[PDB]
RNA sequence: UUUCUAGCGAAACCACAGCCAAGGGAACGGGCUUGGCAAAAAUAGCGGGGAAAGAAGACCCUGUUGAGCUUGACUCUAGUUU
RNA sequence: GCCGUUGCGACAAGGUCGUAACGAGUAGGAAGGUCGUGGCGGUUGCGUUGAAGGCUGAGCGUAGGCUCGGCUGGAGCUUCCGUCAGUGCAGAUCGUAAUGGUAGUAGCAAAUAUUCAAGUUCGAUCCUUGAAGACUGAAGUGGAGAAGGGUUCCACGUGAACAGUAGUUGGAUGUGGGUCAGUCGAUCCUAAGGUACUGGCGAACGCCUUGUAUCAUCGGUGGCG
RNA sequence: CAACGUGAAUGCGAGGUCCAAGUGGGCCAUUUUUGGUAAGCAGAACUGGCGCUGUGGGAUGAACCAAACGUGGAGUUAAGGU
RNA sequence: ACGUUUCCGACCCGUCUUGAAACACGGAUUGCGGAGUGCUUGUCUACUGCGAGUCAAAGGGUGUUAAAACCUUGCGGCGAA
RNA sequence: CUCAACCUGAACUCAGUCGUGAUUACCCGCUGAACUUAAGCAUAUCAUUUAGCGGAGGAAAAGAAACUAAAAAGGAUUCCCUUAGUAACGGCGAGUGAAACGGGAAGAGCCCAGCGCCGAAUCGAUCAGUCUUUGGCUGCUUCGAAAUGUGGCGUAUAGGUGUAAGUUUCCAGCAGUGUCGUAUGUCCGAAGUCCUUACGAUUGAGGCCAUAAACCAGAGAGGGUGCGAGCCCCGUUCUGGAUAGCGGCACUGUUGGUUCGCUUGCUCCUUGGAGUCGGGUUGCUUGAAAGUGCAGCCUAAAGUGGGUGAUAAACUUCAUCUAAGGCUAAAUAUCGACUCGAUUGCGAUAGCGAACAAGUACCGUGAGGGAAAGUUGCAAAGGACUUUGAAGAGAGAGUUCAAGAGAACGUGAAAUCGCUGGAGUGGAACCGGAGACAGUUGAU
RNA sequence: UAGCUUCAGCGAUGGAUCGGUUGCAUCGAGUAUCGAUGAAGAACGCAGCUUGCUGCGUUACUUACCACGAAUUGCAGAGAGUGGUGAAAUUUCGAACGCAUAGCACCAACUGGGCCUCCAGUUGGUACGUCUGGUUCAGGGUUGUU
């Protein structure tokens, strides 16, 4: 149970707060789990998703296709990933889109920031794991 | 809660009077819209007030009797330590050692929600835990909007006398709540106000009892002032064993049948026996004819 | 239309009254907020009392009171010269004074003189400047005792006690307590008259 | 104009409904009682009836309901004279 | 014979049973309701292998109502115990929304009037061209303006709606274009009159006077510069 | 204080307190009766009814005659009839 | 059983009214909404606690599943003349 | 008559300031109804209230007794409980209606005029230095205000002089050292998407060594994700950490200013608000009753005087304050504004008028009036292509768990209406009772 | 037969009901911040395509700076873009200020017209009341002096 008195738990105030969250906290929001495998390569469990990441699908038809991040339409709170389309009548290709927290990722693409971020976050969660 | 003062009443609204062919409701005034002309502010018009619109001084809170509130807590505790009670209230104590089930003060030194869920597994209580992570579902109503989504059962509840913070231990437990003797809910401790909740006491907690609640002797209680445990109405509880006494049963007279009526009135003007049976004389007098 | 007996309404509602209404649902948050307040203010002053200046003791005015003492506003002049304390100290010391009250009798007068006594007894002074004391403030390891007091400072004691039994004295029973009475309110009632009487006596 | 045709297309009104005689009934029935009778679906007219429709009678009375006006009504008042 | 009420009674039971008599009812009063509705504290369960809601066969109850089946539907619902209430509709010329018979009915009848051939079009009484016949008849059914409108002006598309028939046409609808001033007006002067200053009044926002009320209200030639 | 012992018929359990609703337009009939020429008129007395009430009969009818009502059955009737 | 057909019965509801099927008024049809409430003050009644007492106010102390619960009154209300 | 002062009054696009106008919940000053109740109605009531005008703040106002009272007395203001529906008022009708004492929240005290002493010891601009410069400090800067009196001491507790004892600093900034709060930003966090099964999609169902066991839990609040999730994500718990900024403190140093004072005894001296108070009368107002408060006009003071002690007046016992000048935080009111947390409230005819391009469309010349309107699907995958038609549209097809979810799209009631089959049908139709037929249903 | 009525089945018209819910209502808490440095409010304008709503002001659906760190999205298009926000900027009406109230006019400087007395442009300024001081004044109002 929460305990911070300026801390909500009303469930209309909470779905307002998610469904006009502006573009940096949907990036957050947007956050994918990693594999097991990069969980202990990096040291962190999840990540602020971004594109040109790899991912596999966990859940849903899709389950078990792998493919790049096309792109992270934060507007509509999906991705469009590499290889998974659907064609529209007239014939066109059109990208379905995924909620990240459906999906693992495989490989982080990583820069500067990224790598800062991982970083920050690796340090904070041996910090934390060794007083629990 | 409450409504706005001025819900419904705010239309520049008059009735058209008789002569007109319309019941004599108030009427929004004005043109070029289809609120003109339509029913104002009665309680049968739509969006008028409603009827005698709910106040916000109304009595929402109530004064209790501290006598009757220490009363009520007392047959509460009491009643926790009958088992049939629990069992009634659902409480599962199939295989609970013994009820009130006091345990040792190590309890209170318990910090970590493994720690009390190995010592609720091991002491038989996690029966209930399973009944109650059972008996979460969706509220059936308008509560789900109104941040009261779930329902679901109530677990034990642990009374300690001493914490080192061992309230921690216990809170994420779904259905446990956890308690200080010195100050006792009755709204814990009669959910619904339905007696045999489930307790665990610690030690510590159980030997302040006495000192808290008094004795039935008068001014037994040193922290309540004036307080004692009340009399009972009736000595013996039980109504089969005094009528069974011996003293009663020498008193006592024989059981009896419901009294036995004749029913049926026959006709004995038509038939033999009957008249025989009910003038003898009546069989000698037609042998005479 | 009121039918058969009942008590005649009395109900004053017939004002606009639905313009001036007071609820107390803030009662407990007041509660709060006066608790946090009164902490705030020990914070601010420690480790002087958290109640404030010291308070006086006080007879009730009326005949209906005046078995029961209080609380007053302050000490008067002449208590504080009877303690031997100025006023200008006490306001550094913190003791209230009261400019409007005054003593006129000895009993009262030292009620308050010991009370001030007393509190001068509990009292402990920190060095001005705690590199230098001087004299009057408290010794060392009388200041680390020092600690916060709450509610009132020097509270008062409303316990009864009741007179030990004794012998029922001849004299005592020999006096006409109702007749002492009457004659005591007829002497009252009728001084006026008999004054003039007495004038009217001493001109024939 | 109505009439018939093509196109277009409302409203008032409507407890349920619509053949009569007498009876009795809230003292003038379409319904009830006893009689006369009683056979689809319709077009154009009609103004006897539906105590036909329009309107909580503008007449009359009641209300301890008003308003306009008058004065020798009751109580006041601007103004003015002293 | 059965149901219930009342009285009485039996039984180790907020119950069952027995027995005798009895049962009209407006206004009104009480009682019972495992009659119904929505919350809360608790308790009992069901649910994408199909909840609520909706339509409707087999039953149950004196009734209020209830259970189950079948079909639709797609996410919630529910037993029992206390307690609470924005808790039950046929009416109020009730509020609101929708829909009937009337009824393919009343009706679309003032201002004289249209016809022939052709064009375009899927489609022409109604749009366009030509020929004819009529009308306004210069105090016009002509040609331009003021107030008002505000793009209705012009061109090219147009399917629906609107143009109480129609429509290929339109003041409709879609897309674009269009208003050029030293001389025409405004601008400038003052009329009736309005409104400021001060001045008085006013509890005050502010009012009253446009007047010798108020009032120290300037500006012109010339020299000098 | 002493004694006496229930003194017409028939029927039947009796008494007390509190809280409160609706009502405060009535109408009809046998008999008596006032005003009136009378009235399905106006006003009274006793009782019974309708209002509040169905049921058999008087063809029909608030009041008339019979009779008052849980829900069914068999038998017999009231007033009325064949 | 809201089908048909027979025999008997059978006037349209709500309302005001002495009296309504009325030639008295409202009602064309259907859905949804729609009216004895809140609070203050009395009084009686029922139930609960205590009982010559009872309830305690504002307030204070503590309480973090902290607007709750728990503790707390020389004094105040009603009662005891 | 010349020059020079002062007084009074002007003009300046003179140098530098300030006011105006918004907001409404609370606050302060005015002005001020009627509906209504009295079963009529005029005093009364509504009500010292809607409406109107003015003026502020974060609170405002009030506030340090010309008080309460009659004890063995209390002691500024504000607020709460109680007093109390009481005293009192009232066509003594309907109705109205306080306060002190008592228990509490909070508590903080002071400054003038006058008298007296020093007597211009005081102050604004400007100039020049100097600093930590949205302002301060220094002056032979130059002007001006001020003797019709600025400053210092000093105000009812009084005050001052001298004297004897004691006792003697305080303000403001700057830098550091730590100590502590932040509705202040940013960053950081424990554990299964494990096997079987179900599904369109799981979070649903079952299993995960062990006596006690999938794992975490100081985290089983909430939301999202294809209804269902502690363990998929954001988050949640850590009386959370890290970091930067703001603050509050405490101590050290430093800078600038400032301190001949303060208390008690004795000594001598000294000590106060006028067109005001009070009185008459008039009007309003109050519970205030021979006048509670306020105001107009007339009258108009005194100095142990003045006010008050609730029944008017003389004459007497006293008691208690010190009017006609001023400042002042807290407890209190209030969501109007900004920012937050909740709920036994409503769930699209409800709840604010407004869940939505709502004070919007629209209406009135104007003041002003004022709606209706939520929902495809997990995902537009929003129906390619063939075919008839001018087209609307239809017939095929495709997508989809599903389209009878097809755009006005969840469900899809009643009224009303069309078709197919059956049956009835002479100026109503419906309805209760009792059978028959058709039909439905049950039969170890 | 048809019509009419009725029953069963099917389909229309209509939008009730049910299921939530970024909305509303009420309660509580914390803060004190409008304006001549031009407010509240109004008008007009601003986007590649964008009427409305929302945002903004000629730097006009926003510039700078600081945090975070890869998008925006209907189509295009190319330290992003979001948040904070201390720098800059902030149209015209409006207390609304030159006078009037939908118009016209005065003072300076500078620039161009070739020169300029005349035009045109740009920039600064011209409101009412009031305080302090300054300058220039008026009055036998009182007074001195020649």
């Amino acid at each position: 149970m929460k305990v911070n008195p300026f801390v909500s738990s009303d469930s209309g105030k909470s779905r307002k707060a998610h469904f006009n969250a502006p573009s940096h906290e949907r990036r957050r929001i947007m956050s994918a789990p990693l594999t097991k495998e990069l969980r202990t390569k990096h040291g962190i469990r999840a990540i602020p998703i971004r594109t040109d990441d790899e991912v596999v699908v966990m859940r849903g038809r899709h389950k078990g296709n792998t493919g790049r991040v096309l792109r992270c339409y934060r507007k509509k709170f999906v991705i469009h990933i590499d290889k998974i389309t659907r064609e529209k009548a007239n014939g066109s290709t059109v990208h379905i889109g995924i909620h990240p927290s459906k999906v693992a990722i495989t490989k982080l693409k990583l820069d500067k920031d990224r790598r800062a971020l991982v970083e920050r976050k690796a340090a904070g969660r041996s910090r934390v794991t060794g007083i629990l | 809660h409450a409504v706005n003062t001025k819900a419904g009443k705010q239309h520049s609204a008059e009735s058209w009077g008789t002569g007109r062919a319309v019941a004599r409701i108030p009427r929004v005034r004005g043109g070029g819209t289809h609120r003109s002309g339509q029913g104002a502010f009665g309680n049968m018009c739509r969006g008028g007030h409603m009827f005698a619109p709910l106040k916000v001084f109304r009595r929402w809170h109530r004064n209790v009797n501290i006598a009757q509130k220490r009363y009520a807590v007392s047959s509460a505790i009491a009643a926790s330590g009958i088992p049939a009670l629990l069992q009634a209230r659902g409480h599962v104590i199939d295989q609970v050692a013994e009820v009130p089930l006091v345990v040792s003060d190590k309890v209170e030194s318990f910090r970590k929600t493994k720690e009390a869920v190995v010592f609720l597994r091991r002491s038989h209580l996690w029966a209930d835990i399973e009944k109650v992570y059972n008996s979460k579902r969706n509220r059936a109503g308008k509560g789900k909007l109104r941040n009261r989504q779930h329902k679901q059962k109530l677990g034990p509840v642990v009374i300690y006398g001493q914490d080192a913070e061992c309230a921690r231990a216990f809170r994420n437990i779904p259905g446990v709540d956890v308690m200080n003797v010195e100050r006792l809910n009755l709204l814990k401790l009669a959910p619904g106000g339905h007696l045999g909740r489930l307790i665990i006491w610690t030690e510590s907690a159980f030997k302040k009892l006495d000192t808290i609640y008094g004795t039935t002797v008068a001014n037994s209680s040193q922290l309540k002032k004036g307080w004692s445990v009340p009399l009972p109405i009736m000595a013996n509880s039980d109504f089969s064993r005094i009528i069974r006494s011996e003293e009663v049963v020498k008193a006592i007279r024989a059981p009896k049948k419901n009294p036995v009526l004749p029913k049926v009135h026959r006709n004995p003007l038509k038939k033999r026996t009957l008249l025989y049976k009910l003038n003898p004389y009546a069989s000698i007098l037609r042998k005479a004819s | 239309a009121p039918r058969g007996n009942q008590m005649l309404g009395n109900a004053h509602f017939r004002k606009h009254w639905h313009k001036r209404i007071k609820t107390w649902f803030d009662q407990p948050a007041r509660k709060l907020r006066r608790r946090q307040n009164r902490q705030a203010k020990a914070v601010e002053i420690a480790p002087r009392p958290v109640a404030g200046l010291l308070r006086s003791v006080v007879r009730c005015p009326q005949k209906r009171y005046n078995t029961k003492t209080r609380l007053g506003r302050g000490f008067s002049l002449q208590e504080l010269k009877a303690a031997g304390i100025s006023q200008a100290q006490a306001r550094t010391i913190g003791i209230a004074v009261d400019v409007r009250r005054t003593n006129k009798t000895a009993e009262g007068l030292k009620a308050n003189a010991d009370r001030l006594k007393e509190y001068k007894a509990k009292l402990i002074l920190f060095p001005k400047k705690a590199s230098a004391p001087k004299k009057g403030d408290s010794s060392a390891e009388e200041l680390k005792v020092a600690a916060q007091l709450r509610g009132d400072v020097l509270p008062l004691s409303h316990t009864i006690t009741f007179d030990e039994p004794r012998q029922v004295t001849d004299a005592e029973r020999k006096v006409e307590i109702f007749r002492l009475l009457r004659k005591e309110r007829a002497d009252k009632k009728y001084r006026g008259k008999r004054e003039k009487r007495a004038r009217e006596a001493a001109e024939e």
